[PDB]
């Protein structure tokens, strides 16, 4: 008679590394890192992304006419911006604050587009020839920003001081955008606004604004050798703007109603589809389905993801070394 | 190994154990066969499961990237950002890394030493009733029924 | 006749944590982590921290009327700003680098108050009345900034260009600040300051400022329609300042020669008491009184404290595992 | 323990022995006591001591956020500085508890060893002069007085 | 006849570390920390740096006349700034976003200097007479900077708007300079420029500029009471750039093609020697030749460098404990 | 040691061994003599030269500083990048000097064992030829001549 002690073995051929030895096969082991993604985008908390399309977020939120399928009320989980996006700023300008301005709406969660100020707000001016080519809606035709209006003096008389109240009496706070147009000589700017010096003004409970027209000549760009100088800004809830111009005004129209979303919010710059999936976890990358601790896809993400890692593999022994006989 | 048992003084492991991690084979009278030492292999298993929860929920957080632009202005900050992301992913694969490959050789030299303290505590009580052959085998000089094979693995081996 | 061999064991129920088992007692541990704190402000290196009671730092130092009591000279190892205070910027406007200067003032030690301009260097202009309901003191309802002078074209003539040098010749920094006064319309603007375009200009040898007024309508803030651009700047040894002004200057009157620290510094808003305490280590959580290696009370510190850890505890393994029977 | 030792085959231990981590249990007719071998004792104590100083010194430094503020147009700043604040937060949290759980076990494994070590030191002074119950007591054929007894532990006995 | 069991030893003297144990003698162990340095700058890449000995990067990229031995093309590794350089902005201002030009620049890797706006773009104004004993040559005590001319109305009319175009049609981005002048009193700038408001404005696709003068008296600096405020831009390439202006302008004379290098750029400031070797890495105490894969020497580098530690020492044990009888 | 042979039974090492890290010193009626395992010493060199270059690998990445410079009014961000650069500096000294601590410890208890496992090796071919003088050395049997001595380093000499 006898009797052994010995060990476990069997058919395994997985290997993890040990700072000893590398490639070492072992009954028992498993897999810390996820590599395999969805390359699309889904929907998160059931709630669906925003897909620009062939607009940036500047052609979108300021109203660009070719921009028109986006407009109105949007709801998003996060926000997906095309790298090849046609559609942005179409009337030759800067908008001031550009990178404060995406963080701020990257922040957000929905947005109600409403009526701040209506044409007949502005009296004894035109509200209705301030169009150009260098915005079509298609390629020939003239129009301009949905949410901005080309304020022009109407044809003969002068450009009266006008002026134009809103009152935000709700609770929650508005993103709005309003211009100053720069000319490229006097004689333009006279027969738009006709001559005297001319100011663009606002005024809010904590914010200032005034300005004059720069009158220069410019490189053409979409046919433009004006400018146009862009500016936004929240009217918080409770707070009231006072607008007043006597020319040279890209006034505010259209707004949004803003709801912050308490963070955690994304703009994805991405080719990838979107299609009528869902995920917890969704990277610039692609979308993950996993109960992994690490994962090497993306750092970007939205969700709840496996901590990054630029790792290839991260397996772990749990069984002992495998010695089959 | 550093017992010296895993492909050692027990020079290979039991494909027809498939009943655990450490255990016996048998040979006597009746026939033989394989059974494995459950309570020192799952010992090893709630220690072992106790491990990997660990380095999980040690591994609960996430460093945060960000989809942030910089204007033509904010080259330094941009840079700032990239060197941070950049500098704590670094930090993160390397602990991970690091952590895999030394925790794999710990828990080899774990099941290493499982096995050895095995083979002792058979050889502590079978005194001189058995003969060791070093292989991590031991031949008996009076023989040895199931009631007396299990006596072995029970702990309950009285002579 | 016989002799063994074993190991200690105690009445110890502390136990450990390790890798491969939770939960194990052991004979002798450490605990490296605090997690007890004085809930207070105590000195430090025998220095009695500054409390700003209902007053902001920018009412401070802008020497808001109701802030009177922390006038003069100051001396701190940190400083303490209530959540609540509400004796700040009286005059609605907004203070330009308001982060900056918080940053530099917290990296201060001492401010000596100080006349840098007497209202006698601005000629042919009115310095006595510079005051509004909207900055009362404890005295009358309508006063200014201690720090400040408002500055009116006098009752009869225009607004002349006006004047003023201090040529920094001692050893420390000087910390000052001055305005420009925005005014709602045309009309106010004329009665305060004349006709004609108006500017406030600064200058150093490493500074120039020059800014104009920007007149817009403005809803009310404090009963005011009108605004201050607030500025501050830093008068190194060596350095003089010149002031140029035809208009809307809130003239520097009274500043700080500033004594920065090498160090730390610490700016704490909080609500706990200030005692008559000592302390090595001054959390914006309160005290630590410790030899402990980390701590999970606060990341916000002044003073030599543990490193800060999301632990609750970190208890060391020191004795054997404990078996007593 | 992976040496097998404390909780092993030593499968307990003495409330009675007081003035060390390790030590003995003799009893003649002299009489009996506890009595703790101290050189190793020490040994272990200066190691662990220096363990503790060495963790303790590596840990000697901070991370120091700030009070630092930022406006509504410097949220991306703002974001950053929290995102690299909260970064080197966990990442200290991590190598603190990790280090702490790692190193605890490394400690008993230590402790385990030493154990198992003094009683090898034991049995082959004493070899057939003694027999070996196995639970790590030792089983002398001869006569032990104390001077006996302090031959053992001494180091100097005379076989 | 006998066998023993046993290990190696040797005339080691080398000691380490561990946590049980403090200078504990080894038989074989590695240094993975490298502590040795060769004080002096080498080439990178077999290209050699960019000494701008006793002037600035302001000085240099201006074109200061006391930095002449810069001028024109350089291609360089990386730039060595010395710690008291004595020539970058002669005469008084400001450079604007200059921590972003440096920058910019040290992420270059070449300029070609080039004339952008040759004098004669310049029509009715003087572009003779604009030097100054503020920025003397090694020639002439009275000059100005070699990249930008200092326009003044004529020995003759006053100063009419003048216009200026640059196409760029190259494929690189082009760095350029100009500025506007900011006189003491009214009387210097009719003078110089004429009665009447003065404007200076700078049109790109992407970037347009407006500013007018500031005048008012600030103290002296190198005899000026004057000041100049510096600008930088990069005209893309594709991108045009129209100048207007009616007076106070310094205008843009020469102008640098700039190669980007994809790489880290560096601007190392020291006074250490540039000899004629190479390495491939280099710091700003010195250069490293070493395997290793720790260093202490210093956190800034270019080339491939070992990873910057604070530790004096990094010594792992390869071999065992020595123990020699 | 912790497996209690280096600077433990086996008090000492011979420098008259420069051939390896473990071995023999026989004597018998030819001559006396050293050599080393070439094997045991072997896999420690090739274990040992994987963990310096394991380790050296995957500290092979660099958190770049930067030359960039922060006006008076950039006081904040220049902190920022102050505290983040030397914040990341911390986390790698703290993680180099840690680690180099930790795996020479562990390295030295992988010598121990392995001339523990060899003594046990020899030890468990012949156990009542010669008997363990407890040193690490045996005094035989029989005459042992010499390859009835490299018989045993062999691994095969039959008893
Ligand atoms: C480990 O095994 C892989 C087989 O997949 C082989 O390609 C690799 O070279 C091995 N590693 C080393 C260090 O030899
Ligand atoms: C806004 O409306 C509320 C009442 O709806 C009023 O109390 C408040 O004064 C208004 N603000 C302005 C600036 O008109
Ligand atoms: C620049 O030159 C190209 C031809 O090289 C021309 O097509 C383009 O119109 C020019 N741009 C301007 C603004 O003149
Ligand atoms: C040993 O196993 C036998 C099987 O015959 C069982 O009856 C007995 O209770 C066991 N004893 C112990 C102490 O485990
Ligand atoms: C460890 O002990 C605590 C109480 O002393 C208990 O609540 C806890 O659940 C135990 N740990 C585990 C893993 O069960
Ligand atoms: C270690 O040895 C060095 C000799 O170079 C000595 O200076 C140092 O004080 C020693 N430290 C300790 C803790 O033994
Ligand atoms: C300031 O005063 C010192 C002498 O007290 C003088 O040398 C210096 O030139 C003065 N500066 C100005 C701008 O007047």
């Amino acid at each position: 008679d006898k009797i052994c002690i010995g060990y476990h073995a069997n058919n395994s051929t997985t290997q993890v590394d040990t700072l000893l030895e590398k490639n070492v096969t072992v009954t028992h082991s498993v897999e810390l890192l996820e590599n395999q993604k969805e390359k699309r985008f889904c929907k998160i908390m059931n709630k669906a992304p925003l897909d620009l399309k062939d607009c940036t977020i500047e052609g979108w939120i300021l109203g660009n006419p070719k921009c028109d399928l986006l407009l109105g009320d949007q709801s998003w989980s996060y926000i997906v911006e095309r790298p090849n996006a046609q559609n942005g700023i179409c009337y030759p300008g800067v908008l001031n604050e550009l990178e404060e301005l995406k963080a701020f709406i990257g922040s957000g969660e929905r947005v109600e587009r409403f009526e701040m100020f209506p044409k007949s707000t502005w009296a004894g001016v035109d509200t209705s020839r301030g169009v150009t080519n260098a915005c079509p809606s298609y390629t020939l035709d003239s129009s301009f920003y949905r949410n901005l209006v080309w304020l022009v003096k109407t044809d003969s008389a002068t450009y009266p001081v006008i002026k134009g109240t809103y009152n935000n009496t709700g609770t929650q706070p508005i993103l709005y955008f309003w211009g100053v147009h720069h000319p490229p000589d006097t004689t333009v700017q006279d027969n738009l606004y006709g001559s005297g010096d001319k100011y663009v003004r606002m005024g809010t409970e904590s914010m200032n604004f005034a300005k004059s027209p720069e009158i220069a000549a410019r490189p053409a760009v979409n046919g433009q050798r004006s400018r146009i100088d862009y500016y936004w800004s929240v009217l918080r809830p409770g707070e009231t703007l006072n607008v007043e111009s006597n020319g040279n005004l890209i006034a505010p129209w259209y707004a949004y109603k803003f709801v912050s979303t308490n963070k955690k919010g994304a703009v994805f710059k991405s080719d990838l589809p979107i299609e009528n999936c869902d995920a917890t976890c969704q990277t610039i990358a692609g979308v993950l389905k996993t109960n992994k601790t690490f994962q090497n896809v993306s750092p970007l993400w939205i969700g709840e993801c496996p901590k990054y890692v630029k790792s290839e593999s991260l397996r772990l022994a749990t069984g002992l070394r495998n010695v089959p006989q | 190994g550093i017992f010296g048992a895993i492909a050692g003084f027990i020079e290979g492991g039991w494909t027809g154990m498939i009943d655990g991690w450490y255990g016996y084979h048998h040979e006597n009278s009746q026939g033989s066969g394989y059974a494995a030492d459950r309570e020192s292999t799952q010992k090893a298993i709630d220690g072992i499961t106790n491990k990997v929860n660990s380095i999980i929920n040690k591994m609960n957080t996430q460093f945060e990237a960000v989809d942030h632009e910089f204007s033509n202005l904010e080259r330094r900050i941009g840079n700032l950002n990239k060197r941070m992301e950049d500098g704590f992913l670094d930090v993160w694969t390397y602990n991970a890394e690091l952590l895999v490959l030394l925790e794999n050789e710990r828990t080899l030299d774990l099941h290493d030493a499982n096995v050895k303290n095995l083979y002792e505590k058979v050889k502590s009580q079978l005194r001189d009733n058995a003969n060791d052959l070093g292989n991590g085998c031991f031949e008996f000089w009076h023989k040895c029924d199931n009631e007396c094979m299990e006596s072995v693995k029970n702990g309950t081996y009285d002579y």
